[PDB]
């Protein structure tokens, strides 16, 4: 019971229970073409994040688990200092340069699971 | 199993009332068919009721804008008739004629600019009585709609015939269609259907009548909101079509001139033949039978011994006190007062109606804008069906047995309320909520 | 905002009166007021309740009269789309009083189909003696 | 024809109370076609309420009133010195329409 | 085999097998901007209903199950009088004023399900 | 490591491990209305294929399994001659006239898997 | 007070006061307005 | 740039029937008059 973007400065261990208020507000003459571009941009920005979450085996879920291990070169922080002290804004700035390699490593884990499950279900 | 849990259902047949945007579908040129989606496939429903109601719909008020914007789109890129507003030296053409047509068909001469701006050109033309106004030998007339409007000449390449179009809904919306035999304005429909879009809807322009409209069932049905109230119009619908024939027997000549660089102007020439008046003929026997049938239908609401009296129009502008329509590209105005004679008590020729021609018209009351009607070369004829009339009644005191009925109306939405009365846009929702004994796993 | 009618004319028995009720006073204006709004004309005698006198439609100025003032009341507008008129022939020493013109949608607009005289304009006076 | 009468023809009140302006209909009004006007001598008669209960543009929060069937009431919350004027109610429907006679408030 | 909106006047127990004829038709100059305004509104109305079904754990299914108990204050009707006599139009009018709380109550059944499984998957 | 549309001429048995590059590039004045139509058309063409895969029990997957049997009247080829010699372009031309009968037949397998799972969960 | 840089005299200095101070001005001429018709359909309102 | 080469694939290429050489012919004549709309109309030259 906080509201939209209410837990932006809170703890990551406490903001993981209020993931509903941000995932439901992403969709809701001179001004004739000004208002038409905004809905198309919002629909495209929502569908890009829905396509990125559909090819990882996490379609329809908010908190899913993957098989990609966490490398120590990205961050050397332990569990007692991330989910107790840091917020999400201070955590996003630490791995801001390692996004495109995690996004590439998360894609092969879908195929390496789906091909093995297809070989297991063929018997 | 007693403790019920809630479940959601996707793709459930449930709908709500909502308004949306309808698009065109219809399959030289006309005002409408320039860019539309190329087009039956109906689905019948059974034993479901729906509260159909006209005169509050959102389809007859969106069409009223989609017609006038489409008319303005076919009038924007044409030639703007600015330099016509000059002094017209205008006298009477065909003098000492002992016929009926005496005041009309006036001959006026005026100067007009050409492609060379230093030179002018003297031109002669014929204008009707409703097109010239005198202002203080021959007199000096000017235009009818110049001091309050700027006339633009319509394009002669486009046509004015009503091509039947279809208003079609996008995905997520449907059109409920009532398929009852007898059906008044507001009430439930016993058999509905879910359609994407309708049949041929002709966007004809007409006042005081309903020409080339949809037909009806075996009985004539009347339609009004609260018909004891004498403020709303009575939209009747005939069971059989009665034909009206009118031509324009004066042989026309259309002459061309060049008003400027690249522009053109088509004006009235002379009359090679006889000076006659256009007139619409209706058959007397079937019209009298149709009037008796609609009187016998209307007598179900006001008892037996009430004298129903058809009278003429009240007055006002030319588009109510006369009947106006569009024949081939020309706009007519006929008095039609010979169809509303003496009253009706319970106990092979043809009727002619005198019809005049006005060139400068002003439809839908666009202040500051007006359109010019170019003449059509030769004799042009028009035969039309009459499916529906526009009638209204007056008030009166308590001791009143002569219920009068005058043909009024004039509203352009009444011509689209007799063809879109059995259609209703509706918005379906695919989320259903229901309790059952189901429970998901852990 | 408000309607405009002028006139403080006196009359004689057996003549006709002409009352013009315009909206936005400058003559070369395109208010468009007499275009999608019905207009009611209402008479009021001093010491008497006001009675209905006649409505005019904005479609093509089709008038709707009453049975009391049917055969001696003509009213319409000119070629411009303003300045509706009021011609009351066959005068009488009984209708001495004030006259009003009010704008009214009369259930023809798009929101809610209401029934209200949202604005009245001026109010002229007509007297008659000898 | 529906005749519209008003029994409180003469009314007198102090500034700062609630007044009741009642009106009786003849035979079964439709409960959605009625209007109230605030008339005065040599002024502009404006409207105060729509239909049964719906306020206009130039109407404050203190003006209200309801009613159905044949009885219609106007309930003013507080009385101001700019409101001491006569009131006239009217109906709609079949032509001709008829006003509701006439009522008047006063200062005492 | 009934068609589009064919089972609208039928029984709810018999209209639960024809859910695909209404779920597959939700996506399928003056008129240049008139036709363009509908293709944005239909896509937005489809994506809103797809987003509402994604945060309930029912993304990809038509008939799913939830853990929210049906309260008796919304409707006192039993099972034999709903799925045997009433249609889908008469049932929507009875719970039309209770949609704004149930759509909230279906949200908390998700975050209490994904979290309580998450520590089940970290062991 | 092939690229976008790189395995279009390879074997179908080897092109099934590179389905990610074709599924992630489906979303990524006079020119004011020319560029606006493409952002509507691409979103509609993506959402149509996302709607067609959501009503088959395959929402969120790439290689899913169904219960509809393969009729011998469509093709008489075996497994050893399809996934070892033919490409996808030569395979799409052989069953190009049988697309409208499979897409309906894959639909009726959904509710038959949804109804029989419903009453199993109501016990 | 607000600016991009105080020591830079090229940027403007936007100040914001704590209390609103009033300023009154009228046009004491009557200034009647007359009209004329410049052509077909148009209008021209000039100075009287 | 950023080209992608393909192998073991043939395609039936055909000019004089493409929808790109007939779309460019419309896009050029629709852009030609757009650069002439705010310019001066040469009406009173015809003396
Ligand atoms: C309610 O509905 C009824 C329908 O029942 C309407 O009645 C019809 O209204 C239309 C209005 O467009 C009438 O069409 C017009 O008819 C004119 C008369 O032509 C007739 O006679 C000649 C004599 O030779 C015949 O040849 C014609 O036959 C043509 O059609 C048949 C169809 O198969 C063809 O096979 C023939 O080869 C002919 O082509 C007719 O029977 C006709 O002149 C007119 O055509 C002009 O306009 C069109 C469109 O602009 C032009 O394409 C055409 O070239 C003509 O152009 C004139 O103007 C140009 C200007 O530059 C000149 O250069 C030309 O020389 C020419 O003068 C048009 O087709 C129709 O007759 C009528 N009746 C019937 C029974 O259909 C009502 O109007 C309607 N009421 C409403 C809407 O209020
Ligand atoms: C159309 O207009 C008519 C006429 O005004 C409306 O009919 C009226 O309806 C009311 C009910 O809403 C009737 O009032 C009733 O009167 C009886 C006594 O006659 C009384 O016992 C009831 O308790 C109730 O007050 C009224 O009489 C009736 N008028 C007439 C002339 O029949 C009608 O409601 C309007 N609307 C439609 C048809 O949708
Ligand atoms: C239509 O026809 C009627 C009937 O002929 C015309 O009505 C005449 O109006 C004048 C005007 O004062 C009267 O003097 C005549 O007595 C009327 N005729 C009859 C038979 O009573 C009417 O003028 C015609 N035109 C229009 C536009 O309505
Ligand atoms: C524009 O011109 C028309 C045509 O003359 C004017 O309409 C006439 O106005 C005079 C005013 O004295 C009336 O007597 C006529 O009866 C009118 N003719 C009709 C109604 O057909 C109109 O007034 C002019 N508008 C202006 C000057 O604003
Ligand atoms: C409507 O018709 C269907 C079959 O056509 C039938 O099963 C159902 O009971 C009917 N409903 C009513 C209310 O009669
Ligand atoms: C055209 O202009 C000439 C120039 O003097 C004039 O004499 C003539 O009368 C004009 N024509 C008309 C019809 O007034
Ligand atoms: C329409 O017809 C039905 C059938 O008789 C009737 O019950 C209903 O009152 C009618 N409604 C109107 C407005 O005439
Ligand atoms: C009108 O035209 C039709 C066209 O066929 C003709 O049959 C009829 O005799 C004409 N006259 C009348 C009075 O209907
Ligand atoms: C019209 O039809 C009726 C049929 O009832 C008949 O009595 C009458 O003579 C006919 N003619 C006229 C002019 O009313
Ligand atoms: C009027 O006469 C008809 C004759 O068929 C009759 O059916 C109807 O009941 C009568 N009207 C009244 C109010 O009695
Ligand atoms: C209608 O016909 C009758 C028959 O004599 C005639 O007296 C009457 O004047 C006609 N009506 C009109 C408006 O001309
Ligand atoms: C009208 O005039 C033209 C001019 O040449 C002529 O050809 C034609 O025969 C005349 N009559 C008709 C009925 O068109
Ligand atoms: C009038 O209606 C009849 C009824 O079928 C039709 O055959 C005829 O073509 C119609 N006349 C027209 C549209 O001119
Ligand atoms: C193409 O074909 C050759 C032989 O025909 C084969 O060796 C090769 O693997 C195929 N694929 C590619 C991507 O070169
Ligand atoms: C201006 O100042 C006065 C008093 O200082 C204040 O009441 C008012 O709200 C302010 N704003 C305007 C727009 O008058």
């Amino acid at each position: 019971s906080l509201g939209f973007l209410g837990a932006a400065g809170s703890t990551m261990g406490a903001a993981s229970m209020t993931l509903t208020v941000q995932a439901r507000n992403l969709l809701s003459t001179h001004w004739g073409i000004k208002q038409l571009q905004a809905r198309v941009l919002a629909v495209e920005h929502y569908l890009r994040d829905q396509q990125l979450l559909g090819i990882w085996g996490c379609s329809g879920k908010l908190i899913c688990c993957t098989n990609v291990p966490w490398n120590s070169s990205w961050s050397n922080r332990n569990l007692s200092e991330i989910w107790d002290n840091m917020t999400w804004l201070q955590w996003d700035k630490e791995i801001s340069n390692y996004t495109q390699i995690i996004y590439g490593l998360l894609e092969e884990s879908q195929n390496q699971q789906e091909k093995n499950e297809q070989d297991l279900l063929a018997l | 199993a007693e403790n019920l849990w809630v479940t959601v259902y996707y793709g459930v047949p449930v709908w709500k009332d909502a308004e949306t945007t309808l698009f065109c579908a219809s399959d030289h040129n006309v005002w409408a068919t320039h860019a539309c989606v190329p087009t039956p496939q109906e689905i019948h429903l059974e034993n479901v009721t729906e509260e159909f109601n006209m005169w509050k719909n959102n389809m007859v008020e969106q069409m009223h804008e989609d017609i006038i914007s489409l008319w303005d789109q076919s009038l924007k890129p044409c030639v703007k008739l600015t330099p016509l507003c000059v002094t017209l030296q205008c006298t009477n053409y065909a003098p000492n004629l002992l016929s009926n047509m005496r005041g009309e068909l006036k001959q006026c001469s005026f100067n007009m600019t050409t492609e060379l701006r230093d030179k002018k050109q003297k031109v002669y033309s014929l204008f009707y009585r409703l097109d010239v106004v005198q202002i203080n030998s021959n007199k000096e007339y000017r235009l009818i709609n110049c001091n309050t409007s700027a006339i633009t000449q319509a394009c002669p390449k486009v046509s004015f015939e009503p091509i039947p179009i279809h208003y079609c809904a996008p995905a997520g919306f449907a059109i409920l269609k009532c398929k009852d035999k007898k059906f008044n304005g507001t009430g439930p429909c016993p058999s509905v259907s879910t359609v994407q879009c309708t049949h041929g809807i002709k966007p004809v322009v007409s006042t005081q009548l309903l020409l080339n409209g949809s037909l009806a069932e075996e009985e004539v049905i009347i339609r009004s909101e609260n018909i004891t109230n004498n403020a709303k119009n009575i939209l009747v619908q005939l069971n059989t079509p009665v034909q009206i024939n009118c031509t324009r027997p004066n042989n026309n000549t259309v002459k061309s001139i060049r008003i400027g660089p690249g522009q053109a102007f088509y004006y009235f020439g002379d009359i090679i033949g006889d000076i006659r008046m256009a007139h619409c003929n209706v058959s007397k026997a079937t019209w009298n039978e149709t009037l008796g049938k609609v009187v016998k239908q209307l007598r179900k609401h006001f008892g037996n011994n009430t004298i129903i009296r058809f009278a003429q129009s009240s007055g006002g502008d030319l588009e109510v006190t006369t009947h106006s329509f569009n024949c081939g590209g020309e706009f007519f105005y006929c008095n039609t007062s010979g169809l509303f004679n003496s009253t009706w008590i319970s106990n092979n020729d043809s009727i002619v109606l005198p019809c005049r021609i006005k060139q400068i018209i002003n439809m839908w009351q666009r202040i500051g804008q007006a359109m010019y009607a170019p003449p059509i070369q030769g004799v042009i004829r028009c035969v039309s069906n009459i499916t529906g009339l526009i009638l209204t009644r007056d008030g009166g005191s308590t001791n009143s047995t002569t219920e009068t009925f005058r043909p009024g109306g004039g509203d352009m939405r009444d011509n689209w309320r007799s063809e879109l009365y059995k259609y209703k846009v509706v918005k379906i929702e695919p989320l259903g909520v229901a309790p059952t004994r189901c429970k998901r796993r852990v | 905002g408000r309607l405009f009618q002028s006139g403080t004319e006196v009359k004689r028995p057996g003549a006709s009166v002409k009352i013009s009720c315009r909206a936005d006073d400058d003559p070369y204006t395109d208010d468009d007021t007499f275009t999608k709004y019905y207009t009611h004309w209402i008479r009021q005698a001093p010491g008497q309740p006001p009675e209905w006198l006649g409505v005019i439609s904005p479609h093509f100025a089709r008038p709707i009269y009453s049975y009391k003032f049917r055969d001696r009341l003509t009213l319409t507008r000119d070629s411009s789309l303003t300045a509706v008129y009021f011609e009351l022939r066959g005068l009488q020493p009984d209708d001495t009083g004030i006259y009003f013109c009010a704008r009214d949608p009369f259930g023809d607009m798009y929101p809610h189909y209401n029934y209200h005289m949202d604005v009245w304009g001026g109010g002229t006076t007509v007297i008659v003696s000898s | 024809e529906i005749v519209l009468t008003q029994s409180p023809a003469i009314l007198s009140v102090s500034p700062g109370d609630r007044v009741i302006l009642s009106c009786k209909a003849s035979e079964g009004l439709s409960s959605s076609d009625l209007a109230w006007y605030r008339f005065k001598g040599g002024q502009i008669p404006t409207l105060v309420i729509f239909g049964a209960s719906n306020r206009a543009r130039g109407t404050p929060d203190r003006f209200s009133g309801s009613g159905s069937g044949t009885d219609f009431t106007l309930t003013i919350n507080r009385v101001e010195p700019e409101d001491f004027a006569t009131y006239y109610c009217q109906r709609y429907g079949g032509t001709p329409i008829t006003f509701g006679g006439g009522t008047k408030v006063d200062i005492k």
